[PDB]
This record gives C-alpha cells, structure tokens and sequence, in this order.
RNA sequence: CUUGGAUUUACUGAAGACUAACUACUGCGAAAGCAUUUACCAAGGACGUUUUCAUUAAUCAAGAACGAAAGUUAGGGGAUCGAAGAUGAUCAGAUACCGUCGUAGUCUUAACCAUAAACUAUGCCGACUAGGGAUCGGUUGUUGUUCUGACGCAAUCGGCACCUUACGAGAAAUCAAAGUCUUUGGGUUCUGGGGGGAGUAUGGUCGCAAGGCUGAAACUUAAAGGAAUUGACGGAAG
C-alpha cells in the first residue's frame, strides 16, 4: 500500500496492536469496581493486579495474581470504572 | 494337551544358534548351530545351516517329547547390531514345518538404555 | 555315552489362584539320587509365562509373567508371583515420535513386606479435533503427572497384599486409575504399568503359599 | 563454496549435538547430521508365515512386528544407496519421497 | 604436503632447536 | 578361547562408565556446552504491569572471568573402547587401511594448560525497507471439540528457524541481510593490504612441560587465489 491514513487509522487494525506500537501508547488495563457476594462495599482494584487485594469490610481476597489479569474469587463481581 | 520348550534362537551375522531349554532356560535339551553342519567358516550363518540345525533340533525334540515351543529369537544386541542374522528366520520356519508346534514368538536382543562405547573408533572402520 | 534324557523326571508347574489357567505346562530335572535332591535343587525356579495363556483371553498377549516355585508337592510344583514386564515388541509399538512419554518408579513394599519396584509408562494423547503436528507435554505438566504416578503406586501396593495387588494388576486397576487422576493435568493413553520387580522377599510362609494353591 | 545452507546437517540455535554411531562402520556422526530410518518389519517372512500359523497352537495369533531405527553415516547411507546424489535443483527438496 | 603435518614438522624443529640451544645455554 | 566344557541358556551379584527409544530444521546458556528421578542452593530470559529511579547508556586500548577435545602433575578409580605396543591377514613392501588383544587415556578429586573448520568461516548497539505459513515461551479475546485441563480459532510481544520474490546488493555462488554503499557520513571495537620465506628467527612475557601470546628481515617469486562455464575423466548415481 503506498498511499495511506498514517494519522488515521483504521480502529479495527488500530485495536489488534501492541500498547506501544499505537500512534500515542495507551494502556490496555483498567480498574475495576469489586463486589463481594457478602456485603456490598465499593472497592477499586486494578485489573492487572499483582497484590491479593483484600477488601476493608471482610477480610476476604478480592483477586489472586496471575500472569496478566488477576483472577477474581468466587462470588466477587466486578465492574469496570 | 501339548509340552512346550523353548526355542531360543540366537541369530548373528557369523553364526546361527538353536537352542531349546524348558520353560525356565535351566535345562538345556538340544543347542545345534550352523557351525555343525559346514566345514566352512563363510557359511556358519547360512540359512541353509539354520534349517539343517532346526531339523536337527526338532528330531531332538520329538524323542525327549517336547511338542511345541515358545520363540525367543535375539541378535546380538548391546552395542553392536539389533537385526537378526539370516539364519533366525531359517531356523524358525525349518521348526514351523518339522512337525513342532509353535506358541509365543518374540524378539529378545539385548538392548542398552543409554551403552558402553562401541568398538570401531571414531572413524569407524574404514573400507 | 550316557543319554542324560534317559535319567529326567518331568514335574507339573502350578500357577497360584489368581490366574485361572494354573497348569503353565511341564519341567524336567536330573532325577533324585543319593547326593542330591529334586526337591532343593528344583525349587527357587523361574518360569516366564505368557499372561494370555495364564487367563485364556488374547487381551493379555502383550504382558509375561515370572512365576517363581518355592514349594515342590509330588509331581506338583507351586510357584508364586515373581515379576511383571511388558514384552519388547508392545514398548516398541507404543513409543512413536510427535508425543511425550512419561515413565515414573518407584520402590514401595506390600502388606506382607514384598519388596517391589514399580514402573509406570504413559503417553501424551492427541485431541480428536487436534491440528498442530506434534502433542507435547510442558515438562511441569509431566513432572505433576510423574508425581501423581509415584503416590498412586504407593498408595496401591502399599495398601494391598502381594496376591490382592497381583488381582489388581491383571485387570490394570492401578493404570485406569493413573489415568482418571491426570485427566486435569493433561489428557493421556496407553498408561500402563510396564513392569514390577522383586527385591526382597519375606520370611518363606508354606501356609501362605499354599492359600494361593487352592 | 557452501554447499548446502544448513552446512549437512540440523542444527541452527544450538552449540553442540552428541554423536550417534553408524549401524554399518559404528563412525562417530552428530545425531541431528545422522540419516536416520525408521523399519518396522514383519518378524516373519510372508513366504513362512503360511506354515507358521499351520504350526501355531494359537486360534487367531498376530504374528509380532519388528520395530527399529537407523542410523547412518553419510557414507554409510551413500553407499547403501539410502540417499543419492541429487542435482543441485533437488537437492533444496526435503520432502519425503513419493513412494510409499 | 597437509598443513597439519607441515605444523607438527616444525614444531618439532623449533623443538630440537631449543634442546640445541639449551647445551649452551 | 575350547570335552580341564568354550560358545549358548536361566537365576543372582559386583564394578565402573553411559543416559537409547521419546529426540524434532524443538528448548536453554556469554560461549565452550547442556538430556534418568527427586530434593536443596543461588541465578536467568521473555511476557504482564496506569510500580519505581531518571540518562544511570553503546562500543570498548589496558586489565579480567569462562573456555570442547587432547595433553601435564598428584590421589582415587580403572567396565568398555583404545594413541604407543604386541600380533593375524593383504601387499613388491606396508610396523596402513581389515581382525584379536592391549599401556597412557577415557571417569572422578585438587591444580595447570588456553587452543579447535572454538563456523553462521558473517563483531556489537540502534533505525528503516516485503510478502507467507509454521513453531517455542508469555499475555489477551473466543468453539458443531474431548474431559478444570487439553485442543480449536484469533491477535499480539519476544526467540529458533523456514518458504517465496528480488525493490536492493553482489564477481558470482548467493543474501531479508551479505539491503537502505560514487545519489559514497547512525555509534563504536577489532582485523587485512600479491604469493612464499613464516607464525619462522630474534627479544620479551606466561606455562611444570607440551606449548600460548607478541613477532621480523634477508632472500625469492608472476602469479597464488575466489566464484562460475564448457569439456574430459571418476575404482560416483541413474
Ligand atoms: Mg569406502
Ligand atoms: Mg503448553
Ligand atoms: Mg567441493
Ligand atoms: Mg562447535
Ligand atoms: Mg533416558
Ligand atoms: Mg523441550
Ligand atoms: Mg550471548
Ligand atoms: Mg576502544
Ligand atoms: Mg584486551
Ligand atoms: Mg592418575
Ligand atoms: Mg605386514
Ligand atoms: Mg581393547
Ligand atoms: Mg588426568
Ligand atoms: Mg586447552
Ligand atoms: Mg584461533
Ligand atoms: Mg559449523
Ligand atoms: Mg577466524
Ligand atoms: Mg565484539
Ligand atoms: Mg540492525
Ligand atoms: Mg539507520
Ligand atoms: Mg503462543
Ligand atoms: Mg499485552
Ligand atoms: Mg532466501
Ligand atoms: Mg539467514
Ligand atoms: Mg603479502
Ligand atoms: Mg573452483
Ligand atoms: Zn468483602
Ligand atoms: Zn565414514
């Protein structure tokens, strides 16, 4: 292809890229807003994260660390911020 | 019903052995190879001596009464070759067609799970 | 000059109650005589026999069984379990290239103290939907599966009697259950166990022996 | 000049390969140089396996494979004709031959 | 002749060399 | 070597090595190299990160670590192969190829040695230039699939490679780098200057030695050499 969009590409190619392969890097991850199935208490967690995070109410992990994404535990919904 | 021996037949590539013992291998109840009917070394391993050793084996067997064998053919194995020798596949079918009734066929080389260095060099030997 | 022929006696060797075809066939030995005895000098023998003969079905063509005879009755020789080997030709045809082979040992002994070495073998198995060329294992999934071999084994011969074990390994209860137990670690085939040695063996117990003679 | 651009042999991302014998001369060759053949037989001969399942005691016996892999040296292969001298065309061709 | 023999020639002439030279120090 | 029972057969044991098959145009490591299980010890790349510091970096005379095999010194081991050696063949001669034995060695512990066609015969860092399918590790989205894992389909980062084309390069063989080089300049280290003499002599230095590193000249010489073409020949194939 020799004539081109550079300053505008397509957001379907622009959204299979790398984070920092886009024309201005942008994060891919997110926080989230995590319900416990035991009460209901607004805790942020972020998406990617490597602490089990544990909410004030109960001391029950929110999340366990893996590779990318933490992992949520059982009854824990979230919501994206 | 039947007796059975078995017919241990150990076929290198210089000679040919026929060898049937009991079902533990203590007794030995005839061992004629292809060295014992040739005069000459060239043909020790000929299947022809294999076939004129198991005819010879089987009329063994029949007046000691073992009527069938089990087969446990091996080449030498370790570090040198693992096909049997010619005179195997001779002496097998001579036994097949003696009157011998045959059971279990199976290979026994010898084979390392690694092994010790094999004679020849690192070159190999050269013809 | 003699015919050593003319001076063998033919003895009957019985197989223990866990088979089913007990008469494995004939032997022969120099007959009694004043120095020396058949009965000594026979016992402590070693028949390897076909397990398809043994139990009839074709099944069990690919397994031979040792069986050892410690206690000579007559014309009547009563041998006992000595070892379990696949035969050469079934390895052979199970290790093929484009997969993992896992094999895992272990030394564990039974209920009547029967000092055993265990071996098991299996393979990694191909998805039915399966594309890509090769199936293979991450060594941490066979080191999780190896594992898993290790306890079982222990686990089953260590709760178990040398003759309840060897009516386990007929059917292979002990390879099933391998397994059903990796299933979530990786999908597998052909576990077998391929071989069980004798190390040790307890203090010789006739009437034991003889409870597996009928 | 260079012959082949793989230098004869397979090993690209890797320092050393421990050697393998020759089935014929037992020479010292790099496993990943080696040709290498896989033979699975029949343990008898189509012309005796007529007679021995005459003499076989067993109804319905499967008569048992042979199962073996070669190694060869270059040598040991160019001599037994197991690989040839191909033109300088075919000789970038590593598929299987069409035989089989 | 092999260059791996011509080496081995001369090593063993430098070789003798030093041994000659040693005499007299 | 063998009727003094060899070879063969079953059972048992002991020694040293070595880790077959699985094993691949697959993995790891700075390279040399690394393949039975488990435990422990300390490392490591990649990936993921809306964590942290902010130029701390690239390449490097001098100077260091590691460095296949063989070899040296001293203990231990010495199964198997096996320099030297002994021996039987072949031959005109073969103290060569072939056969049977065999000592150093091969293994290990403390030290040395510092070299290989140590090769991708291709320095390292950075940017860009072309299509494609595989594959290993990580991550992210998703099935007429088997039973969470496996597999399947998509993206991506990093690797090991491969196939096609030749924009381009090249003397050509060939090369996705060996391209972006007379339209000659991204950074930097090393090396070469016709063939021999010669990696020799001499001096120095390291080494127990074997030897390593540094390293000439006289003299001699018109080619030596690279890639490819046609032919001729081959105790090469068809
Ligand atoms: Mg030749
Ligand atoms: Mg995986
Ligand atoms: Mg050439
Ligand atoms: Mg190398
Ligand atoms: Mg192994
Ligand atoms: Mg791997
Ligand atoms: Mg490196
Ligand atoms: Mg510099
Ligand atoms: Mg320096
Ligand atoms: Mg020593
Ligand atoms: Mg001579
Ligand atoms: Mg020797
Ligand atoms: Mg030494
Ligand atoms: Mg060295
Ligand atoms: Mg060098
Ligand atoms: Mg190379
Ligand atoms: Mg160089
Ligand atoms: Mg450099
Ligand atoms: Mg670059
Ligand atoms: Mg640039
Ligand atoms: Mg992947
Ligand atoms: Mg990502
Ligand atoms: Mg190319
Ligand atoms: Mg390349
Ligand atoms: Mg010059
Ligand atoms: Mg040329
Ligand atoms: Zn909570
Ligand atoms: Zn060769």
């Amino acid at each position: 292809v020799l004539v081109q969009d550079l300053l505008h590409p397509s957001p379907a190619t622009e959204a299979k890229q790398h984070k920092l392969k886009t024309l201005v890097q942008q994060p891919r991850s997110f926080f989230m807003d995590v319900k416990c199935q035991g009460c209901l208490n607004i805790t942020t967690v972020f998406s990617h994260a490597q602490t089990a995070v544990t909410c004030d109410s109960c001391s029950t992990v929110l999340c366990t660390p893996t590779g990318g994404k933490a992992k949520l535990t059982e009854g824990c919904s979230f919501r994206r911020k | 019903s039947q007796v059975f021996g078995v017919a241990r037949i150990f076929a290198s590539f210089n000679d040919t052995f026929v060898h049937v013992t009991d079902l533990s291998g203590k007794e030995t109840i005839a061992r004629v190879t292809g060295g014992m009917k040739v005069k000459a070394d060239r043909d020790e391993s000929s299947p022809y001596a294999a076939m004129l050793a198991a005819q010879d084996v089987a009329a063994k067997c029949k007046e000691v009464g073992i009527t069938a064998v089990h087969i446990k053919l091996r080449a030498t194995g370790g570090t040198k070759t693992k096909t049997p020798g010619p005179g195997g596949q001779s002496a097998l079918r001579a036994l097949a067609r003696s009157g011998l009734r045959i059971g279990r066929i199976e290979d026994v080389t010898p084979v390392p799970s690694x092994s010790t260095r094999r004679k020849g060099g690192r070159r190999g030997r050269r013809l | 000059v003699v015919d050593p022929f003319t001076r063998k006696d033919w003895f009957d060797i019985k197989a223990p109650t866990t088979f089913e075809n007990r008469n494995v066939g004939k032997t022969l030995i120099n007959r009694s005589t004043g120095l020396k005895n058949a009965a000594d000098g026979l016992k402590g023998r070693v028949f390897e026999v076909c397990l398809a003969d043994l139990q009839g079905s074709e099944d069990h063509s690919y397994r031979k069984i040792k069986l050892r005879v410690d206690e000579v009755q007559g014309k009547n020789l009563l041998t006992n379990f000595h070892g379990l080997d696949f035969t050469s030709d079934k390895l052979r045809s199970l290790v093929r290239k484009w997969q993992s082979l896992v094999e895992a040992n272990v030394t564990v002994k039974t209920s009547d103290d029967y000092v055993l070495r265990v071996f098991a073998i299996a393979f990694t198995k191909r998805q039915p939907n399966q594309i890509k060329k090769t199936t293979y294992a991450q060594s941490s999934k066979l080191r999780e599966v190896r594992k898993k071999m290790i306890e079982i084994m222990q686990r089953e011969v260590s709760n178990c009697t040398l003759a309840q074990l060897t009516s386990k390994l007929i059917p292979e209860v002990i390879g099933r259950e391998i397994e059903k137990s990796t299933q979530t670690i990786f999908p597998l085939q052909n576990v077998h166990i391929r071989k069980v040695k004798l190390l040790k063996q307890p203090k010789f117990d006739l009437g034991s022996l003889l409870a597996l003679h009928g | 000049p260079k012959k082949r651009a793989s230098n004869g042999r397979n090993k690209k991302g890797r320092g050393h390969v421990k050697p393998v014998r020759c089935l014929n001369c037992a020479r010292c060759v790099p496993k990943d140089k080696a040709i290498k053949r896989v033979t699975i037989r029949n343990m008898v001969e189509a012309a005796a396996v007529r007679d021995l399942s005459e003499a076989s005691v067993y109804a319905e016996y499967a008569l048992p494979k042979l199962y073996n892999k070669l190694h060869y040296c270059v040598s040991c292969a160019i001599h037994a004709r197991i690989v040839r001298v191909r033109s300088r065309t075919d000789r970038k061709i590593r598929t299987p031959p069409q035989r089989k | 002749m092999r260059d791996k023999w011509r080496k081995k020639r001369v090593r063993r002439l430098k070789r003798k060399r030093r041994k000659v030279r040693a005499r007299s120090k």
